[PDB]
């Protein structure tokens, strides 16, 4: 008939002409509870929200100083129906602020839903809600994995550039009351010196080597304490390893207390390094904030929280969400080879 | 062709018939891992049978050596992938692929 | 009475007008019924409407009032345009009859060569060639004879009767009616002559004698449960849908007159467009034209079995139809398919060995009927016409104005013949 189950809802299909979602504040709540419902917006007003979060990125500096009470997360990952459990759990960005330590969009299905939502956040609240560089925000991963799709079969390719062009210049370093560092990799050997970091300019696509592509690249070693820096990877081939000796000197060189990053995944959804002895806090802490990577690691994430010099951290959980095809393909795609191979089987088979 | 090599192997005593439906969580990607489909992104098993031909060469000659519980690793030549014409959408054209299967019951 | 033959009248007027604008409306809006031959009876469904409108309201209250008090330009111009109509009507009989008899001959050529532009081009040089045929000796007065009572119809206002000058009857009725009708039999007949022989090309027969083969019920037909007798057919899961196709009689059983007919749908050398049609009739479980959000439902939940959820399928199918609607209904139509689909090329996917194109074989025995309708209702008049000629005048005045309203009649019978069809019958 119309419909054969009518227990599932349906996605409204009327798109949102720059007239509701804006005031010139944007408006938040209604693009939630819109975006929440499979909704879209109209292109124009798209590129108008893009643009206006590239104006007030690119006047940030370069190394971010940011105040003490802060609420650090990880990578999302495009989870956008986790991204609003994040918020519900660490306190709506209304009373607390915020500190996005990782990339957004590869490796999901609702990334541009994702980072239209927290780049209108961001036009909103322009001093209480800092955002970060990762490493799958370039024009070589993006387009790999399924986020140039993405863009294309949701809205225009045009809407594709300029994500990349807006994405092209946010912050890298971040420095977090004036006792810990904040990168979404982790340190490089041409970087020793916080200031090494207030020099590179941001506003070029990583390239394969050098202190911005070890930034945003780097790993440390699963064997602190190994037998005697600069050994590469395997994982990655991309870049540098560190072991316990290098974050100790970067930390003795430089009056700090930790290194905070994003990459590797924890079941536990974060994981506290080696113990310091020079202080005791724990020189290198690993956030993730993207319950059931990949849908199949059966994880948990968790959300770091900074205040009264404890940081105390919320564990977290899944959330369902509607089902996309792999690399969006409607159904006719998908079933009409299907249809004609058992069509000429039938027929070859009758008349002989 | 395609080649079984384990890793988590289970009981042995038990084989696919050829009048039997095999049921699988299959993990595939290309030849380089990029996933593209998963039966873990849906919370359902792939419920398969042998004989007939639906699914490609390579899982009825590379299911058929495995057991019950016994996880492999697939790798799927050309000839016995979607070959020369491919899979409009997903799979480009001459791909060797790489699955996951894991045989789980058989009914 | 008076009153029932305006009532008759008025009826016949209204009947003719409301046929015709139905057809014209039926061809031009649908967009799918825009043939080359489409053009072509939309063109004489636009003669025929024209000649209905003007003509014969004017000669029923010729007929009625006994006195014509309209104007003798007025009786001038009313010839015209019956002797116009008439006269545009057989030729573009004549022209479709050509038409069909080159797109039997030789498939590939018609298909290539003719365009819509050289329809156009056509239509519009047998009707202004019909024009200039009518038009010109009635208004340079070629038929005014010579008799003194004859002249006084000409000079006086009232009267029409129809005058001939004993030549301009013989140069008209062999200009318009019998040069025509000669040639749109016999191309016919060489039509009829090569579609039989084309349906035995030792092809056919093979088919015939596995179809006589294949039917267990020794019935004439073939159901469905004769097709799973194959063991290796039942377990198609998209068998059913295509019997379906096949059954276009909607009578439950296929018989040899469309089993053929589904067949030839696929071949080595067919339209690309017909392939595609049939792919996209899959999809109409009610052959409604429009893919609803159940029939796309229904249909996707027969292959794919138990291996999606439920749900997960119903929210993709939606995500679909709201990304395919591109004018708002809610439900997808053929072009908004072949925007989606196309560029797949899936056409070359359907293939049978089968080397025979029985395309021009569904517009056939209408276009006969419509031709035997045509000549049956205007050669009485005519012949009856050419024994008048001479002032024998067997018997006349009295029964040569009936024949004449005959003639007129036959044109509200082309809309029937047309509806009689199926896709016009849908259509409507
Ligand atoms: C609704 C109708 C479609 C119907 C869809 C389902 C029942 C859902 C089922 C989970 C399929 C998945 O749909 C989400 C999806 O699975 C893939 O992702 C995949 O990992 C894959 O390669 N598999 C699946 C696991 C078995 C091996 C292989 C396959 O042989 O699959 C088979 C396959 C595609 C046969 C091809 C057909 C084309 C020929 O040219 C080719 O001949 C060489 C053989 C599957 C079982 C078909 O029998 C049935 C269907 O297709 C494909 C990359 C694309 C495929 O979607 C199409
Ligand atoms: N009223 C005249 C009748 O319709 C008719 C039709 C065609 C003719 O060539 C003709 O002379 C007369």
């Amino acid at each position: 008939t119309d419909r054969v189950v009518k227990a599932v809802p349906f996605p409204p299909s009327h798109r949102l002409t720059a007239k509701e979602v804006f005031d010139g504040k944007p408006r938040v709540d209604i693009l939630k509870a819109h975006l929440m419902k499979e909704g879209r917006l109209e292109e124009s007003v798209a590129l108008r929200i893009i643009t206006e979060g590239a104006s007030i990125l690119r006047q940030e500096k370069n190394l971010l100083d940011i105040d003490a009470p802060v609420t650090v997360c990880g990578d999302i990952h495009g989870q956008f129906f986790d991204l609003m459990k994040l918020f519900e759990v660490g306190g709506s960005p209304a009373n607390t602020r915020y500190l996005f330590l990782g990339d957004y969009v590869d490796r999901g299905y609702f990334s541009i839903e994702c980072v239209l939502y927290l780049w209108a956040l961001k036009i909103l609240y322009p001093k209480t809600l800092f955002l970060l560089r990762g490493n799958h925000e370039c024009r070589h991963l993006t387009e790999y994995f399924t986020f140039k799709q993405e863009c294309k079969i949701k809205y225009s390719e045009r809407v594709y550039d300029a994500c990349m062009d807006a994405f092209d210049c946010l912050p890298l370093a971040a420095l977090m009351n004036q006792q810990f560092l904040c990168v979404h990799g982790g340190l490089s050997p041409e970087i020793n010196t916080l200031d090494d970091i207030r020099k590179l300019d941001r506003f070029k696509e990583p390239p394969a080597y050098g202190p911005m592509c070890d930034i945003l690249w780097s790993d440390p070693l699963e064997d602190f304490g190994n037998e005697k820096h600069f050994t590469h990877n395997t994982v990655r081939g991309c870049s540098y390893f560190y072991s316990y000796p290098a974050v100790c000197d970067f930390l003795q060189h430089n009056n700090l207390l930790s290194i905070l990053r994003a990459h590797e995944a924890q079941d536990a959804g974060y994981r506290m390094y080696r113990k310091s002895q020079t202080t005791g806090f724990p020189s290198l802490i690993t956030i993730f904030s993207a319950p059931n990577y990949l849908d199949v690691y059966n994880n948990k994430a968790a959300v770091l929280k900074y205040e009264n010099n404890v940081m105390n951290i919320r564990q977290f959980n899944c959330s369902p969400h509607p089902y996309w095809l792999p690399n969006f393909m409607d159904v006719f795609t998908w079933s009409l080879p299907f249809v004609g191979e058992k069509v000429t089987e039938m027929l070859v088979n009758v008349l002989n | 062709g395609v080649q079984v090599e384990t890793i988590s192997p289970g009981d042995g005593r038990t084989f696919p018939k050829r009048g039997q439906t095999c049921v699988v969580h299959y993990t595939g990607m290309l030849e380089d891992g990029k996933k593209f489909d998963s039966s873990r992104d849906r919370n359902k098993p792939f419920k398969f049978m042998l004989g007939k031909q639906e699914v490609i060469r390579g899982w009825e000659e590379g299911v058929a050596q495995m057991s019950v519980g016994q996880r492999a690793k697939l790798t799927i030549s050309p000839d016995y992938a979607y070959g020369a014409t491919g899979h409009p959408g997903i799979i480009p054209p001459h791909a060797t692929l790489v699955f996951d299967v894991e045989l789980l019951k058989l009914e | 009475w008076v009153v029932g033959m305006g009532i008759v009248m008025s009826l016949i007027v209204l009947a003719i007008v409301f046929g015709n604008v139905l057809v014209i409306t039926a061809i031009a809006k649908f967009e799918r019924l825009q043939t080359v031959t489409n053009y072509f009876i939309t063109s004489l469904a636009c003669a025929d409407l024209v000649m209905g409108l003007a003509v014969v309201p004017f000669g029923a209250a010729h007929i009625l009032m006994k006195m014509w008090t309209f104007g003798n330009f007025w009786c001038e111009f009313w010839t015209s345009i019956d002797v116009l109509c008439v006269t545009a009507s057989i030729e573009t009989l004549c022209v479709i009859a050509v038409d069909r008899y080159f797109a039997i001959t030789s498939p590939f050529k018609y298909q290539s060569l003719l365009t819509k532009n050289k329809a156009r081009v056509i239509i519009l040089m047998v009707w202004i060639v019909s024009g200039l045929t009518s038009f010109l000796p009635i208004q340079m007065h070629w038929y005014r004879a010579t008799h003194q009572e004859a002249i006084n119809c000409y000079a006086e206002e009232t009267c029409c009767d129809f005058f001939t000058n004993q030549a301009y009857a013989i140069a008209s009725s062999i200009v318009s009616f019998y040069v025509p009708l000669v040639i749109m039999v016999f191309v016919y007949s060489r039509v009829f002559q090569e579609a039989k022989r084309q349906l035995d090309a030792d092809e056919i027969k093979r088919l015939g004698k596995r179809f006589k083969k294949l039917d267990l019920d020794n019935s004439g037909s073939l159901s469905v449960e004769e097709f799973m007798s194959l063991p290796e057919l039942q377990q198609n899961p998209l068998v059913q849908r295509v019997i379906d196709i096949f059954d276009t009689d909607g009578n439950g059983e296929v018989d040899f007159k469309e089993f053929i007919e589904g067949v030839s749908q696929f071949s080595v050398k067919g339209d690309k467009e017909q392939k595609l049609r049939f792919a996209f009739r899959i999809y109409d479980m009610d052959k409604d034209g429009y893919i609803s959000n159940g029939e796309l439902f229904q249909v996707l939940k027969m292959m794919v079995g138990n291996n999606l959820k439920d749900t997960q399928l119903q929210q993709i199918v939606d995500k679909t139809i709201i990304n395919a609607d591109k004018d708002g209904d809610g439900r997808i139509s053929f072009e908004e398919f072949c925007a989606v689909v196309g560029g797949l090329d899936i056409h070359k996917k359907m293939v049978v060995d089968v080397k025979f194109c029985l395309k021009e074989h569904k517009a056939l025995k209408t276009l006969g009927i419509i031709m035997g309708t045509f000549t049956l209702c205007w050669l009485p008049f005519f012949i009856v016409n050419i024994v008048h000629v001479i002032q024998d005048n067997l018997i006349r005045k009295e029964v040569y104005i009936l024949l004449n309203w005959i003639g007129y009649v036959n044109s509200g019978f082309n809309p029937l013949i047309y509806c009689r069809s199926p896709d016009f019958r849908i259509a409507f």
